[PDB]
């Protein structure tokens, strides 16, 4: 039984949330923000990611060099990432270096210079990032997947933004973005590891008290996406491995079917030929794929956003003449979530998930990430007892009913990259979303 | 971690407040003890294969019902087998480790079809990083055998089922086994290990064939898949100051989109190259290495010169600020290593299997500027520099050029 | 029928003193009249091989056993087409009629049957 | 061989009494002059491809009507293109060489489909012998660049059509070309070369990028295809005594089913290993090598120790008998080298291009026991020993062990 | 007919002043009415490729020329199935209608025809 997550607020509406672990000597403090690329329009798309670069380029007090030195002297590191719906800035340090790290984070968020000289310098760095993501195939596949599934909608945009915007982002629009979005009612100060809650609340009162509040404070994790069944093919015969993602519209964080979608995802599960145990996994798709050498790997996913999600699978394969079999067998396993699953698969997946949801949190950064994610998506940290009860509530009838309305005979978004000549056209893929025998 | 003994087996456990327990068997069976090249990697991959009580298939299917996970790795010193599970399922995991150590059926088909192919994919994935290759090459030059043995199984020298069975006969014995339990009640673990590992052979301590000898030299691994360069300096007397020096010289950035304020980080300015200083203590010898990877052999060469200069400059004079920065970065590195389950297990494993008491992160010594500069001076004035170049080796530096 | 089945039933019989007393002599006569030894075969050479399980067991034979089996099959085929029988050292003597394949097929089938069972497990 | 000059091209011919002539163009274009690794091998393989006057196909079909043959090879110093034909067909062969040097269309498809695949098979055939690999590795360690460049094209460093075309623009020029005619009337050859090679560019003398530097070291090439070991000693001042020393130390047997009376031959007794001492003069530096191949790494190691001892023992004392045996074996080696058309061409090629007057086999110097022992003493006491091990390299010796 | 033939005959015409004066304008109108440029093709994209000689010439195309040809074929196929014509930059302008393939096929055929001749040589 893990220690209780303590939660306090300031007057501006900044949440402070902490989970102490007296067995570790490091601490992760940081700021989770309920804001990301999805808050940009088409003209300033790329701003949030641009800011993340400039946040480390110097503040009104410390210059770029002083900032570098200050963190080096702390002993730990700082890290940041911007996603579609969430931005994070955190600092891992020693137990007693926590007040320094809170002070540095408060500085780079509130008091960053955003000097025209630095904007102009990063404008080239970010331009080079556009031509080097090209190598991270999983990311290429998932960014095309969002672009097509949410065609011409904010969730469909990339985080980097178009080349055109990178050349035209000004310090004005950067400042406007962080003034509109980085407000106290959208922010959570999180501490995990060797942190005292009462100490962290004091540090928040010292550094984050002059944060603007938004005019209309909605609750944390408050959002209309119209999924497009569609396909992107990026054939490249010179690549040896095909990367394929298939997804349907999934569930939001606060859906009533959130746990049902996780259980369904665990029934298919993951596979990787490089792991020794993977040939012995219980999943039917795992057995088909391993016995027939259809794939190097597959990874089921159920990605959630505030108002939508994507549920699907990501496959990698060198077997270029049997891509058709791989896709066929995968979608016939999805069909069985509608037609065939019983208490056998459901109770096995529940067993595996009851542990999996706890196992994931195995270090201070994972704990901080869990507190921050849950506070910015649900407005509260959900206790493991509540999670165990929501999983236990999932029956085989729930899984069948969910799959029948979410998967069965539904449109998919499909992305293929690499030697995908053997991937059939959209209709033949989408025809495997149902079974004529049922 | 309360160290005790249960039926001849050294057991260390630390209770916590989490639903998640990690149980690790640490075996004195790493590559420095390897009878034949690659056997310790193969033995690691042979864990949780078919035992007499329970097949590999049955084990994996039951592990999925507990939602447990399995992690194994080989070092130069140990084989580590770790399981992660919910606290309550401890007896099952203890019994599983007992079955592996007592009753593994080492069958030829498992070696050919399961174990060896997985070991081969493991290595190929590691070598995708040219820096891994460079640092491995450097240990091979510096030590030749023992610490210089390859950690991983390679295709040129095949491991046979008789090789693996013999090595396992040595290693899987009460004298070479330590049990480490994170978030495990220490009294409960001792009771279970005491019943489960009672009939394990006593065996004898596995030893390195021959004493550790240090050598200088060059390795030139020609690949087509990236460029790297290690500059290593073998250390005859391992001292804790080299940790501080590795963290001082640094190399990686402590901040996104930055170069960093460390001397080695500042050596990479204007280049798409990275650098990292590391120090490896192996008890009886040590290795201080600086690895540089990049896409340009010209840039790597450029950084390599600046890197050796940085080391010489450090041997001259360190500031008080810089010495304090070294203490801070080093305490932090120690703390996070004692947290990470993989490294944690081996740290206590070393304490239990050898007798080297762990240095707690809170007890990491502060080295004065005098002590740091003296340590860097010995390295700059080494009689036996090792240089391992990987990639376009015709375009990378040589030892005599550095 | 699976080799597993055949082996288990045989072991039940060999256990029962009465049963073995009456079955073992019959089985020995049966084997003599079967006459596969007169073509230089060992009993296990006759087992049907066109099955996934048997193909996997044959791939697990040690190379020596595998090369010797190939020769016995070729040699027996040549006796068959010539309408001759083995003579001399080509005849399989009872002491040479070893179950070289049975352990491999029993391991293949053990896993196959465990997989079937475990595919039908129900969490209690 | 009457050396003369025809239209700016150096021509050497020796008339004889036989129906078969050998015409060889020697080009100063060997691997020491290479711009890109492997280009001199690729240029050699690009000879007698499509020219503007005559396709490769047409050349081969007409060569078959004359019953001529074509031989090409690359050394560290030269590319040699040799044709063998009936005496009377001389004008055709002169004109063919002119077409190759003046009018080769270096087409990308020839490189991809014809030239590079043949160059790759050439290398693989050579490397089947682990001793070839060991001696190549030894030159690479000893010289690094120039003489240390690989002679042959390798997959890791791809030669492009622009690389080959640039190199050919330098090499195929009057300043880098010598014509050598065995059993060719010298006056007739001068007349034909004078008309055929008149419009060839003059160009400039090709030069080695950088001066020859000597280095010691180790190379460890893991193969699964047999075992060898070279012990080389780089020589800063090439002297003719090393020929006598190479022949004295010997290694190969001079009669069937025997071991031999040479010190290195006697080092192999009780082992299935062979040995060969060799001396390579490259004008400005030299390499003295002792290569041992065998199937057993243990036996190779055993012989390697005896081999180094033999060299030290020679540095102590050689008898008068042994010095005379060295003169005899060395005169013989010289004679047969001047006879073999392959080596003959390069010998006069070196006299014509470089200027190193040839030493006739009848003028090979007799070295006293004093001079031989002094040469061996200078080698045993070298600061820069090179050792290249090929095969099971974990089981082969290291430089510091020798 | 071989590309060699077509090219040689064309060169005879282009040489003759009279002939070129009357043939070149006709050829230009023919190409305009042919209308392959309105599907974004270049003339050489239309040449039959299912022959050994043409397969060899296509393998010798530089990679960029090869990738561009694949795109023009796919694009033209999509216009064909949609019953649309190219517009704007998809229409091949006369200056873009380059004979990218002709030199490769002429070299392939040169060797093929020399081989045929030399297979029929008679030592005199």
């Amino acid at each position: 039984v893990s220690p209780k997550t303590r939660t306090s607020n300031l007057k501006n509406g900044l949440t402070i949330a902490s989970e102490s672990n007296p067995l570790v000597q490091t601490a992760t403090v940081g700021v989770w923000i309920d804001a990301g690329s999805r808050n940009e329009n088409a003209y300033n798309n790329g701003t949030a990611h641009f800011f993340e670069h400039l946040a480390f380029k110097g503040t009104d007090k410390r210059s770029q060099h002083q900032l570098e030195l200050d963190i080096e002297n702390m002993g730990g590191h700082l890290n940041a990432y911007t996603s579609r719906e969430s931005t994070v800035y955190y600092a891992k340090s020693f137990k007693d270096d926590v007040p320094k790290s809170v002070e540095i984070l408060a500085d780079i968020l509130q008091h960053s210079k955003l000097a025209e000289s630095a904007i102009d310098r990063e404008r080239e760095v970010i331009t080079r990032e556009l031509e080097e993501v090209n190598k991270q195939y999983e990311e290429v596949v998932f960014d095309h997947l969002h672009a097509t599934a949410f065609m011409n909608q904010p969730l469909g945009r990339t985080i980097l933004g178009p080349r055109e915007n990178i050349q035209t982002i000004t310090n004005t629009e950067l400042r406007k973005f962080i003034t509109e979005n980085y407000t106290a009612d959208r922010m959570v100060l999180v501490g995990a590891g060797a942190v005292d809650h009462d100490a962290l609340v004091e540090l928040a009162e010292k550094y984050f008290s002059h944060l603007p509040s938004s005019q209309s404070p909605v609750p944390l994790g408050t959002p209309i996406p119209n999924f497009v069944g569609s396909e992107v093919r990026l054939r490249d015969d010179t690549m040896p491995v095909a990367h394929i993602a298939i997804a349907v519209e999934g569930v939001s964080w606060t859906s009533e079917d959130y746990y049902t979608a996780l259980v369904a995802q665990a029934i298919i599960g993951n596979y990787d030929r490089a792991v020794g145990t993977s040939r012995h996994q219980g999943s039917r798709l795992s057995n088909i794929v391993s016995e027939n050498n259809l794939a190097n790997s597959f990874q089921s996913f159920s990605t959630s956003y505030s108002d939508t999600g994507l549920w699907g699978i990501y496959l990698t394969s060198e077997n270029t003449t049997q891509i058709d079999d791989l896709v066929h067998f995968t979608l016939k396993e999805w069909n069985r979530l509608s037609t065939s699953v019983s208490n056998l698969q459901v109770e096995r997946a529940k067993s595996q998930l009851k542990a999996g949801l706890l196992l994931s949190l195995d270090g201070t950064t994972y704990v901080a990430e869990d507190i921050g994610r849950q506070l910015t998506t649900l407005g509260r940290r959900v206790t493991p007892a509540e999670v165990e009860a929501k999983l236990e509530a999932v029956t085989e009838h729930d899984v069948r009913a969910w799959a029948q309305k979410t998967l069965y005979d539904k449109d998919i978004a499909l992305v293929g990259l690499g030697p995908i000549e053997g991937l059939y056209d959209y209709n033949r893929i989408r025809n495997d979303m149902s079974m004529m025998r049922w | 971690f309360s160290t005790a003994e249960a039926a001849g087996v050294k057991v260390a456990a630390q209770d916590g407040q989490s639903p998640i327990s990690d149980l690790s068997v640490v075996l004195r069976g790493g590559s420095r003890y390897a009878t034949v090249p690659g056997v310790s990697h193969i033995l690691e991959k042979f864990a949780f294969q078919n035992t007499v009580p329970k097949s590999a298939l049955r084990f994996v299917r039951e592990l999925e019902l507990f939602g447990g996970k399995l992690y194994t790795h080989t070092t130069r010193e140990h084989i580590v087998l770790r399981t992660q599970f919910l606290k309550q399922d401890l007896p099952y995991f203890v019994d599983a480790f007992a079955n592996v150590l007592k009753e593994t059926k080492f069958q030829q088909f498992e070696l050919t079809e399961r174990v060896a192919p997985v070991a081969e994919l493991d290595l190929l994935k590691r070598e995708s990083d040219p820096a891994f290759t460079a640092l491995e090459a450097a240990h091979e030059v510096a030590f030749r055998t023992g610490l210089g043995n390859s950690v991983y199984a390679q295709g040129y020298s095949p491991v046979t089922l008789e090789d693996v069975k013999e090595f396992a006969r040595q290693v899987y014995a009460k004298q070479n086994v330590a049990v480490v339990g994170n978030n495990v009640v220490p009294a409960d673990l001792q009771q279970l290990v005491g019943t489960a590992f009672a009939d394990l052979q006593e065996g004898s301590k596995v030893t390195q064939a021959g004493t550790t000898t240090l050598h200088g030299g060059e390795a030139r691994v020609r690949t087509s898949t990236g460029n790297a360069l290690t500059i290593a300096l073998p250390i005859a007397e391992p001292k804790p100051v080299y940790h501080a020096l590795a963290s001082f010289l640094g190399g990686p950035a402590s901040m996104p989109w930055s170069v960093g304020a460390s001397p080695l980080a500042q050596a990479t300015v204007g280049t798409h190259t990275s650098v990292k200083a590391t120090y490896h203590n192996y008890g009886d010898a040590g290795l201080f290495a600086i690895t540089i990877k990049g896409d340009s052999p010209a840039e790597i060469s450029q950084v390599a010169h600046k890197a050796v200069q940085a080391l010489k400059d450090t041997g001259a004079e360190v500031t008080e600020e810089q010495a304090a920065r070294a203490y801070a970065k080093s305490k932090f590195a120690a703390a996070e290593a004692f947290e990470n389950p993989d490294s944690s297990a081996s740290v206590i494993g070393m304490e239990l299997l050898s007798g080297v008491s762990r240095i707690a992160p809170e007890n990491v010594q502060k080295f004065t500027p005098a002590e740091l500069s003296e340590a860097a001076a010995q390295l700059s004035a080494s009689a036996k520099p090792v240089v391992a170049a990987v990639g376009q080796v015709h375009a990378l530096p040589f030892a005599d050029e550095l | 029928a699976s080799i597993t089945s055949v082996v288990k039933t045989s072991e039940l019989i060999l256990k029962s003193p009465l049963l073995s007393k009456i079955v073992v002599p019959l089985a020995k006569t049966y084997v003599k009249f079967s006459g596969y030894r007169q073509l230089g075969f060992k009993m296990n050479d006759l087992i049907i091989e066109e099955t996934p399980n048997m193909q996997l067991a044959l791939r697990r034979l040690p190379p020596t056993e595998s090369y010797d089996r190939v020769y016995r099959l070729i040699r027996a085929t040549q006796f068959s087409l010539s309408h001759k029988l083995a003579t001399g050292n080509d005849i399989t003597k009872p002491e040479e009629d070893d179950h070289y394949l049975i352990p491999y097929i029993l391991d293949v089938e053990a896993e196959a049957f465990e997989k079937d069972a475990l595919d039908n497990l129900e969490v209690v």
